[PDB]
């Protein structure tokens, strides 16, 4: 049997003497690997991006998870903070200061942008990989979600659901403004809320294959954009895909909400009382929860 | 991580040392949107 290989990628940094962290990627890692079921011949990789210290916090909470009840065959891969940070400044630095907290271009910023230069990170032998926030719970079996790829169009790169509040109906203010008219900013069905980076599809030939995407990287693409939709955030990644999926949303696969169930509310309270409901509704059987700005997930 | 800015204007985190002025949602008043 040629083994065929599935790939998952976790930011893990700053994590020792951080209990509030280490809770949260055990609740993601344990329901993660109680539900997988992959095939005899399959490897599940994960990756994770961590400075040394918490790669040994990784091994430490790893070891007591792993091998998984399932029995299927695991790897796990550690990749140095440092070491992709200086990989990724040259191509990411000039979004840096739209998506930063706050301004300018500091190299502790730089790995918030790792799925944007993804594909120019990971080796070429990995043509896929899904990027995952550890502040999860996963009610289904995470090979389901690879088939999510099959349903890429043409032109599309990335799978990534809708941001599930109002906070870019904030963020594009002005553009709002001074389109009155716009879908940018708008709840669904048929406005465009932005995207949540907690659950990523990023089919890295896609994005190494698409001329639009590698254009959009470019420096003065991303001014052009930036100054277009007055846009400012720090959210990095995040802001970057919301931002390109406003003026080329062939770019993207929107995933089902229930695939990234976020269940922060934080901007019901913070100025969106009335149209909260209409950005955070989500309904369907939940695969995923994400326990976003530090919200319990229940159980 | 910094705290996102309640005001409709100037940079995305709160105390913008480049804003002057906060403009609030709707419903809201204060130096940070606060009642
Ligand atoms: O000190 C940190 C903060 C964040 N993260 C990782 O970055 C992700 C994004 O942060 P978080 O989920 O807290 O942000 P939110 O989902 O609220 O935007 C987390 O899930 C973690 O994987 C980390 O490794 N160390
Ligand atoms: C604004 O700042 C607040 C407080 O620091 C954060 O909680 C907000 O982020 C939250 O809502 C938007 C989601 O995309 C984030 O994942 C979530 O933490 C921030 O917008
Ligand atoms: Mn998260």
């Amino acid at each position: 049997v040629v083994p065929v290989d599935y790939h998952l990628l976790m930011m893990f940094t700053k994590a020792e003497h951080n209990a509030p962290l280490q809770a949260k990627a055990r609740v993601a890692l344990s329901s993660l690997l109680r539900l997988a079921k992959f095939e005899a011949h399959e490897v599940l990789n994960l990756h994770f991006v961590s400075e040394e210290a918490s790669r040994e916090v990784a091994k430490a909470l790893l070891r007591e998870l792993l091998p998984p009840a399932a029995g299927f065959k695991c790897k796990v891969i550690f990749h140095d903070v440092a070491v992709l940070t200086d990989k990724l400044f040259p191509v990411v630095e000039a979004m840096q200061k739209y998506f930063s907290a706050g301004s300018g271009t500091y190299y502790s910023d730089s790995i918030f942008f790792l799925s944007v230069a993804m594909h120019q990170i990971m080796p070429k032998e990995i043509p896929r990989i899904i990027q995952l926030d550890l502040d999860l719970k996963y009610k289904t079996n995470i090979r389901e979600l690879f088939e999510e790829f099959d349903n890429f169009l043409p032109g599309a790169v990335i799978g990534i659901a809708r941001e599930m509040q109002p906070v870019y109906r904030h963020t594009f203010w002005q553009f709002r403004h001074e389109n009155p008219k716009t879908r940018v900013g708008d709840p669904p069905p048929e406005g465009l809320p932005g995207f949540n980076s907690g659950v990523m599809l990023l089919n890295l030939e896609a994005m190494r294959q698409s001329p639009l995407y590698s254009h959009l990287l470019e420096p003065s693409w991303v001014q052009q954009l930036a100054d277009k939709y007055h846009f400012r955030g720090h959210l990095g990644d995040q802001d970057f895909f919301t931002m390109i999926g406003m003026e080329h949303p062939e770019l993207f696969h929107v995933l089902d909400c229930t695939w990234n169930r976020q269940l922060c509310t934080w901007w019901r309270d913070h100025g969106y009382s009335d149209v909260f409901q209409a950005y955070f509704r989500c309904e369907g059987h939940v695969k995923i929860y994400h326990g976003n700005c530090n919200t319990p997930i229940p159980e | 991580q910094c705290e996102s800015n309640p005001c409709l204007n100037g940079g995305s985190c709160k105390d913008d040392i480049n804003s002057y002025e906060c403009w609030c949602p709707f419903g809201f008043e204060g130096k940070n949107c606060e009642l």
